[PDB]
RNA sequence: GCCGGGCACUCUAACGGGACUGCCCGCGAAAGCGGGAGGAAGGAGGGGACGACGUCUGGUCAGCAUGGCCCUUACGGCCUGGGCGACACACGUGCUACAAUGCCCACUACAAAGCGAUGCCACCCGGCAACGGGGAGCUAAUCGCAAAAAGGUGGGCCCAGUUCGGAUUGGGGUCUGCAACCCGACCCCAUGAAGCCGGAAUCGCUAGUAAUCGCGGAUCAGCCAUGCCGCGGUGAAUAC
């Protein structure tokens, strides 16, 4: 993008829930547009909630996503000929690109074989503020304050 | 189950166990339980001692095995070694037989990789 | 090189082929091949006739050779001789029986394959080239056109080096799918090398 | 694993030349470029002469060898 | 294209699958199409010149 | 009586047909369900039908060719919207609103020469 | 399993037919 | 039941030719079915521009077969009066079979 | 949709319409910008073809042509066999995979664009099969290549170097073709390697794109094509 901000692509609602929250999560399990697929993936997973929850996966989904969205984050820059790292606030574009994709990135790493499961857990251990979605998220702010020492260039 | 040349395939199903002979593939072993009546999708484990043996008597005395088999290959290729048999030579060189190339991928037949000296353009 | 033959881009919208039939899949590839066959005479028996175009109207058994000179008192010869000639030269070729008419060239000098040549001549009989060019260019103006324009190889006169010789005069929108811009080739021949004479005339508009 | 269909293949440069020194016994040597055939137990024992790309390596012929074919027996590409 | 090898290849050989093509303009012989019978270079350069009727120029 | 619309999208044409009644589709004959099955995105169809309310009083005598299973949707969708209009023009005022009466050339790009694919342009390694 | 020359997707890579995919 | 198949290089070409069948057969002819394309079929040609090596030049040329048909039921020896010998292009093919 | 019957629709294809910031709001001196609306489509609606004056002494005398020097019993011409495929290695383009968002087998559904006379081959039969014998249709919108594949339902696998992967080698066949040793593809049984996601470094791609999936053609007896040029199926992310 050099001349316009480059408008984001609006996309359409789940025929189920509706929220288009959704969507995006599922675009984001979705490998070589096998996207009848991922949308399985994502149901069959939402069932495993109902029955090992007693909540409705709608708000479940919302909890999880809401709670990995990382607040601060680190933007290298070279300030006189070095790397020096430099915190910044998030925006909500980007928190929200984030969060879905580490809650994916992370979830394919668990020790478990199915994939709706894989990713029914993760949403779940989420929530409670555990597992590594969330790992991935307090390691970044952990970098944050962490050389807040800088925190005094651009922005 | 010590079917075969000394071998003992097992806790798998039968179809599957097999394979596991020098001289059993996915073709011969699904044949040799269509020659039986014994169904594919039980576990070696829950083999009915008869049933066990009747396989045995089959599959020996019809195919050629391991030790029998890795026996007569093996003999095959001195066939040819012996004699001035172009084929053979390829054997003796450790190169490709049937006709691939050898200024690259070859790699299987003669395995590492032994990196020799060049020579400067620069 | 960048460019593309301004003719081959046009025929679309004005400029027909060179030999417009139509044939099976048997048969094409062995009539292009008589076809070829037939300008090569007439290209070299019709050289000082100023040749231009070979229209060729093919049919059932029936053909028909229309030949464009500038000079159809040489085609036709004495009274109807050499044409006569032609015509047997030319069954001797093709086992078709062929008619061959003839269509005088309206000027001479608004016709870039013959505008091409001139020069090519010009430049075998060891004229000077920069000159011999910009005449070229105004014979095309002086009479009609609306844009002329001619080129030329390399060795200019017979140099060590081989340049291009750039000239013309109005417009000549090689891009303008709309133009109808003729566009010659000459081949000249000389004790040095070979030099490409090139055509370009623009006429009309819709 | 290779194969003639029905129908095994030799010139007839050779066949009918080698047929006739059986009539007389045995022969010495050997000389035609035909590599192409394949070889015949009414050939065994004999010494044929193959051509290589520039050589003309004779080629003593067994019981054992009779699978194969002329060409099998001529390297043609010279190593290390 | 030596005259050796055009005029050559015409002949009737003892194999027809010795029979290959060649450009019956060019000489070439790398790769003439069946359809036409010249080499990819012949093709263009008659087909330019308008040569070679109903063969316009591609676009879609 | 019949409700003809005309329905085109990606290399596929879909002949829409709403006859008043309970509210059924059969598309070539076949129970719309057991046609599309196991297609998630396939209530998309009747999107257009829930826009207005106007769920179950129309039935679905809907045929298809050409283009894919997973673009068929798509197909009809805009398919029964243009019929809609025969029925009672004033709907555009909720139809267009959620743009069902709008087709994209999305159609698959010309592949190019030199290339791979539309951009996939080939690697180059030590340039 | 697009080189295993005996499997489905085998064949119908080299676009070949045999024991593993038949005429019908 | 004459039927009139027309195969040609110039969509103008074939137009005027089905043309000229069309109007001198209603003159003396019977009910006719008019004109009608197929399908149309081409031929690419990726060729290669320079005549040297740079696979990413390569002009592409086609050529289209159009292909025009003409039907004529109830054919009465006045029809083929008209239709005998009253024909103009040159770059077109026609085939009847009845 | 087989038959009548009918052109309405789908289509097929030749001509023509339709957007022009024309309208509304705001910003602007104008050009124009932002936003909205009606519209199938918006501000160049998506893609083509299309490359200025010149640059590099770019490439190409092996496509063709051509100045010049060089050979003309040979630097020419026919042929047979060999070689262009050689291998201690090295780099480029790629193809196949390392697996369960998966592999296998089975049943089942949507595509486009191409090509076809001794050619595409329906269909029957023999064979595990490649293939072969037999034989209809097509001169091709009316016949054939053809099965699209991914998808969808059922069931098998259970995390293994494995029902992942298919290299190499043994064996036995089919076909092309004068002839498949050097050096062809294909079938079938067995064999079942490296490889468990890649160092430094490096490429592509801004939307029906990428990714992924199958289909066709040119050349061609056949084929070393995982390449090329097109076709459509599904179908993202992301740009401060
Ligand atoms: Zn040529």
């Amino acid at each position: 993008a050099r001349r316009r901000r480059a408008e984001v692509r609006q996309l359409q609602p789940d025929l189920v829930y509706g929220d288009v929250l959704v969507t995006a999560f599922i675009n984001k399990i979705m490998r070589d547009g096998k996207k009848n697929l991922a949308a399985r993936i994502f149901y069959d997973a939402c069932k495993i909630i109902q029955e090992k929850t007693g909540q409705e996966p709608l708000k479940v989904f919302k909890q999880a996503v809401e709670n990995v969205k990382p607040r601060m984050e680190v933007r290298s820059r070279r300030v006189g000929g070095a790397n020096y790292q430099v915190p910044m606030e998030v925006s909500p574009r980007r928190q929200q690109s984030l969060a879905l994709r580490w809650l994916v990135q992370a979830a394919n790493q668990r020790p478990e074989r199915r994939a709706a499961v894989r990713i029914a857990h993760e949403l779940m251990d989420a929530a409670e503020g555990k597992g590594g979605a969330v790992k991935k998220k307090e390691d970044v702010e952990r970098m944050a304050e962490a050389n807040r020492a800088y925190a005094h260039y651009r922005w | 189950a010590r079917i075969a040349g000394v071998e003992i395939p097992r806790n798998k199903r039968v179809d599957v166990a097999l394979t596991y002979i020098y001289g059993i593939g996915k073709a011969r072993a699904k044949e040799a339980l269509e020659k039986t009546g014994i169904n594919p999708a039980t576990r070696v484990k829950d083999l009915t001692e008869a049933e066990v043996v009747r396989l045995r008597e089959y599959v020996e005395n019809t195919w050629k095995l391991e030790g029998e088999l890795r026996a007569e290959v093996a003999a095959n290729i001195k066939r040819l070694m012996d004699i001035g048999c172009y084929r053979g030579l390829r054997h003796r060189r450790g190169l490709p037989v049937r006709g691939q190339r050898t200024r690259t991928n070859a790699r299987t037949r003669k395995g590492p990789r032994k990196t020799v000296a060049g020579k400067k353009k620069a | 090189g960048n460019k593309i033959h301004p003719i081959g881009f046009r025929l679309g919208i004005t400029r027909d082929w060179e030999s417009r039939w139509y044939a099976g899949k048997k048969q094409y590839r062995h009539l292009l091949l008589e076809d070829q066959r037939i300008r090569g005479l007439l290209e070299k028996e019709l050289y000082s006739a100023g040749l231009a175009r070979v229209d060729i109207e093919r049919a059932a058994d029936n053909v028909a050779v229309t030949v464009h000179v500038a000079k159809p008192g040489v085609v036709i010869g004495r009274g109807g001789e050499r044409i006569r000639v032609l015509r047997e030269e030319l069954a001797k070729l093709t086992g078709k029986n062929v008619a061959l008419n003839v269509q005088e060239v309206q000027n001479p000098n608004l016709s870039a394959p013959l505008v091409a040549q001139r020069v090519a001549e010009q430049i075998e009989r060891r004229f000077a080239v920069r000159r011999a060019i910009k005449q070229a260019v105004q014979r095309v103006m002086e009479s009609g056109a609306k844009g002329a324009k001619v080129i030329v190889s390399g060795r200019i006169g017979g140099a060590e080096q081989a340049r291009t010789e750039w000239a013309a005069q109005g417009r000549v929108p090689l891009h303008t799918l709309r133009a109808n811009i003729d566009y010659g080739f000459a081949l000249a021949r000389t004790t040095y090398g070979v030099l490409g004479v090139k055509a370009y005339i623009f006429l009309g508009e819709v | 694993p290779r194969s003639l269909k029905k129908g095994v293949f030799v010139d007839d440069h050779l066949l009918e030349k080698v047929l006739e020194l059986n009539a007389k016994g045995e022969k010495r040597l050997i000389k035609t470029w035909s590599r192409r055939s394949t070889i015949v137990p009414e050939m065994v024992g004999h010494t044929i002469a193959v051509y290589n790309g520039k050589q003309h390596v004779p080629v003593y012929i067994t019981e054992n060898m009779v699978g194969h074919k002329l060409g099998e027996f001529a390297p043609t590409r010279t190593y290390r | 294209a030596r005259k050796a090898l055009i005029e050559k290849a015409k002949r009737t050989p003892k194999f027809k699958v010795r029979a290959y093509t060649r450009c019956v303009r060019c000489g070439r012989a790398r790769s003439v199409y069946r359809f036409f019978g010249l080499c990819r270079i012949c093709l263009r350069e008659l087909a330019h010149k308008g040569q070679l009727p109903g063969v316009r120029k591609a676009s879609w | 009586e019949q409700y003809y619309g005309t329905g085109r999208r990606k290399e596929a044409v879909a002949r829409v047909f709403l006859r008043p009644g309970n509210g059924k589709v059969t598309v070539n004959g076949q129970d719309f369900n057991e046609y599309f099955q196991g297609l998630v995105r396939a209530v998309a169809a009747l999107e257009p039908l829930r826009a207005v309310d106007a769920l179950g009083r129309f039935d679905a005598y809907i045929t298809v060719r050409g283009g894919g299973k997973s673009g068929q949707i798509d197909a009809i969708k805009l398919g029964i919207a243009r019929a809609l209009v025969q029925y009672n023009p004033d709907y555009r005022a909720k139809l267009k609103p959620l743009g069902f009466l709008t087709r994209d050339a999305r159609v698959v790009e010309r592949k190019k020469y030199g290339k791979h694919k539309a951009r996939r342009a080939p690697q180059y390694s030590k340039r | 399993g697009k080189g295993d020359r005996r499997t489905r997707r085998g064949k119908i890579w080299r676009g070949t037919y045999g024991k593993y995919r038949p005429r019908k | 039941k004459i039927r009139i198949k027309l195969r040609g290089f110039d969509h103008k070409t074939l137009d005027a030719s089905a043309q000229k069948i069309v109007e001198a057969a209603r003159r003396s002819g019977a009910q006719v079915s008019g004109p009608i394309p197929l399908p149309t079929r081409v031929r690419r040609f990726t060729v290669i521009r320079g005549p040297f090596k740079h696979k990413d030049s390569r002009e592409h040329f086609e050529l289209r077969t159009h292909n025009r048909l003409v039907d004529i039921i109830n054919p009465n020896r006045k029809t083929i009066e008209q239709l005998m010998t009253l024909d103009l292009p040159t770059g077109v093919e026609i085939e009847i079979k009845t």
